[PDB]
């Protein structure tokens, strides 16, 4: 294998697990509104590439 | 060797700057180049993309989503669906904007409203008169074991409000099955017992060949004219059947709208608007203006 | 195209070589909309590539 | 009946119509006489940034200390439709049009030079190509920025880098007022297409 | 046409296809006047359809 | 005999010298001649050579001695040769400057840099970003029975400084052997048995398709980027064998390099030094400034 | 050569006769980038030798 084929290898990044009810920004839905920096849109997971 | 003039005398006009507001014409600026004929290359190996993300069909095909309702087992038949999300069950029908939220900080209190534009709505804010067909796909989040018959249905005209001082918004007691039956209106009825996906495009029906990009901008109480001539109708989604669902899973679904628009045509460079374009800068904190 | 200037337009105008309603869904390729390549259709690379003598200074 | 969530893809259209392109063609003969089907065309025209940009005599300004507000405006096409995209690319064209409400000397000039992105009056040397104008006889300067770059696109966000591409660099000998409208070469455009941002409408005052 | 300017008029004249006396009483088809049809002949509608570079903005 | 106007109204604009600054269009000024197609003929028999001094590839392939480097027989392996001259076995990769000295003279101290430009170098400085394959000429100054090994790597990037307040020069101890391996690095090991010289022509390699033409000018602990962002990297001349000789000939030798470019491209005519291009002209004594 | 412009430049190319890429390190001859020999080439000088009538003043 090539340098090439061994980085077209699938990694595992990350592993989440969302629970309902939680109120978590996992479950925090995406908001219609931003007024203030205070209020962002809430994420799951974030991953700075590359 | 040194014969005489023989020309007329051209007639002139000192007017620099002549058609600099058009988009084609010889421009008279002064290139700090080395060349008068530089030019760069075309644009392969330079974005990530060979298309031209530029063209209207392109920016106003790119879907939003503009509503996220909330379908409760509790929610009438025949009467829209009006939780979870503002303008609820009804969806006025056009490329300008129709929700806004109003940020009111301070005595005094400065009230400023902000909009939440898909690029449909970006691109018919920068133009007078608009005129498209308007495409929605309306997505149901349920599971297999939820069933229930949507009513899509199309009225044109103007949209039955409740005015207030600053916004304006939908009329729900004025959209039942008693004051608005769907008897007489295009419309399409979903059942959801496996599928969960519509795609309605609404052409181009009104008595002007050309409706507002104004929308929501400046709507209210007293300025709401502009608003109603802003689109062509509304759909409203309105429950044929009360949401069937065992105490297995949710007691609601999330009613997920997307919106974009094709075969759209813009006519003046110009908005309509009080004031110019402007976008938001979201401040550091909520005391801030 | 009927027009009483003797002058239609201010400029010439160039093909694209475009099948599509440019108003249109469908994608445009970008390249089709204008002939720009490494080749003598640009000016200056035809000066070059074809050894006029302002590129020398006379 | 079948246990299952799917999509098939169901799509309705609500009316008989004619070809829509028919009827958009008709009514841009008769109610526009022409058509917008691109937005670089935005980008050919002239838009103002700036009534009003005072200038104090003999100061070498660089343009930035006016774009640098102007594209985060939204005022211009430039920069309304830079929210839209991620890059850029190509050279600019600037005019300005004289404003001076005074007399401030017997021979009133206007000087532009180039200079790199984000640098100051003196980190650059005034040589290089230039343009120089006189109000009285053309109160319009009308210059263009080609892209003298060291990448062949540049972000609209910050770099690690400066002076990766041309500016503009302004003079005058006396202290002018002028308006202020850009535009790009016929080879600027954007690149990646992504969301849009919130739009601010109108503005009100109530004294609670 | 006998013209002493080389330029004989301001505009270049378009043929109209009317065949009635222009001061006469009968009436006069307002569309034969001038051909302006959603065709090629309208400059923006003929640089649309044959797609070319600048209603691209190149 | 008198008809009338047909022409219609020009727009103008009195922009005098308009495009001046570029090299090709119709130039405006008035010759104080006889004849207005006054030319000059065609250079034969003007200059001792029929050939263009004028071209960028004949004056940038003009090569220039930058280094006389001392290679004695104590000179450590894998080290660097850093005996003789200033930036030693450090070769920045590039048609700038790298090496300039200052001139202090005097209450106060005036501190004035000085620069030892090739004719690559004397273009470069002219614009603000070049691209070009650098070539370089590494002569050894020895005899027949001087032997050795000799590595010369190329390593692309930034290269290791010792940053002063006026000036730039090479960190000797991160270019060791152990801190900095040739192991994966383009390189030539050239024997000094009998040859003397190998000619190495560096292409162009970086993330930029255009570096700066500043280099060192004004660098120094705190203006460093510019000089950094000058270069595609830095060759590096280190002994594999240690210098061999007898008591019969000279424990050292000179190791002298030419440079010049090949494939040359200048991009803006405008230099991007914060001054304008100066030559030094040394003054009568040391007392002058 | 695509312009938009009727005039695609500010002057008339004149051809040079180079067989090299005039960026390149090989010479280049500076005879073979003008033809202005004492010939006809020259434009007073074709006026002397042809016997045109400004050159005595008519």
């Amino acid at each position: 294998h090539s340098i090439i084929q061994f980085l077209q290898r699938p990694v595992l990044i990350d592993n989440i697990e969302i629970v309902a009810g939680t109120t978590a920004d996992n479950n925090t839905a995406l908001s219609r509104y931003v007024l203030d920096r205070t209020n962002p849109q809430k994420y799951i997971k974030q991953w700075t590439l590359p | 060797s040194k014969p005489r003039n023989q020309n007329q005398v051209m007639p002139l006009q000192n007017v620099p700057g002549w058609g600099y507001s058009l988009y084609k014409g010889i421009d008279m600026s002064v290139p700090l180049a080395y060349d008068p004929n530089n030019e760069l290359g075309d644009l392969r190996d330079v974005f990530p993309s060979a298309v031209d993300e530029m063209a209207i069909g392109y920016v106003c095909g790119n879907p939003a989503i503009k509503h996220v309702l909330t379908w409760s087992t509790t929610d009438v038949v025949q009467n829209p669906i009006s939780n979870g999300d503002d303008w609820g069950g009804v969806i006025p029908v056009g490329m300008p904007c129709y929700s806004k939220t109003i940020r009111a900080v301070k005595a005094t209190s400065t009230k400023t409203e902000v909009m939440d534009p898909a690029p449909c709505e970006y691109v018919a804010n920068l133009f007078s008169y608009w005129r498209a067909t308007m495409c929605y796909r309306i997505t149901v989040v349920k599971t297999a074991f939820h069933t229930g018959r949507l009513e899509i249905f199309f009225e044109p005209g103007s949209i039955p409000t409740v005015r207030t001082a600053d916004n304006l918004g939908p009329d729900q007691t004025q959209l039942n099955g008693t004051i608005a039956p769907s008897d007489n209106n295009y419309k399409y009825i979903l059942d959801l017992t496996n599928d969960t996906e519509v795609t309605i495009k609404v052409p181009y029906v009104s008595n002007k060949m050309f409706m507002k990009t104004v929308g929501i901008y400046g709507a209210h109480d007293e300025d709401n004219w502009n608003f109603d001539e802003s689109f062509t109708g509304f759909l409203c989604i309105r429950p044929i059947t009360k949401l069937m669902a065992p105490d297995t899973v949710s007691q609601k679904v999330s009613i997920v709208v997307w919106k974009w628009a094709e075969d759209v045509v813009v006519v003046e460079p110009k908005p309509l608007t009080s004031g110019p374009t402007q976008v938001y800068n979201p401040p550091a904190v909520a005391r801030d203006l | 195209p009927t027009s009483e200037n003797p002058k239609i337009g201010p400029i010439s105008e160039v093909a694209s070589g475009v099948k599509t309603a440019a108003n249109g869904i469908e994608r445009i390729p970008v390249l089709g909309e204008i002939a720009k390549p490494v080749t003598a259709a640009v000016k200056w690379f035809a000066d070059i590539v074809g050894g006029v003598a302002a590129i020398f200074g006379w | 009946i079948n246990l299952s969530n799917k999509t098939d893809e169901n799509t309705i259209s609500f009316f008989d119509s004619g070809d829509p392109e028919r009827m958009n063609s008709e009514a841009l003969m008769r109610g526009c006489g022409e058509q917008i089907v691109n937005l670089r065309p935005l980008l050919r025209t002239f838009r103002t940034i700036n009534d009003n940009w005072s200038l104090a005599a003999n100061t070498k300004t660089p343009i930035t200390d006016l774009t640098n507000t102007a594209d985060a405006e939204g005022r211009d096409y430039m920069s309304y439709l830079s929210f839209l995209y991620r890059f850029y690319r190509g050279g600019r064209r600037y005019k300005f049009f004289n404003t001076t409400p005074l007399k401030q000397s017997q021979t009133c000039y206007v000087r532009s030079f180039l200079i790199p992105r984000n640098y100051t009056a003196d980190e650059i040397n005034t040589d290089g190509p230039s343009h120089i104008t006189y109000p009285v006889i053309n109160p319009v300067h009308e210059v263009e920025v080609p892209f003298y770059s060291q990448y062949r696109k540049i972000p609209i966000a910050s770099t690690t880098d400066k002076g990766y591409d041309s500016s503009l660099m302004y003079y005058t000998n006396v202290g002018t007022q002028q308006i202020v409208a850009r535009a790009g070469n016929d080879d600027f455009t954007f690149g990646w297409m992504i969301g849009t941002p919130q739009l601010q409408g109108i503005t009100k005052e109530v004294a609670n």
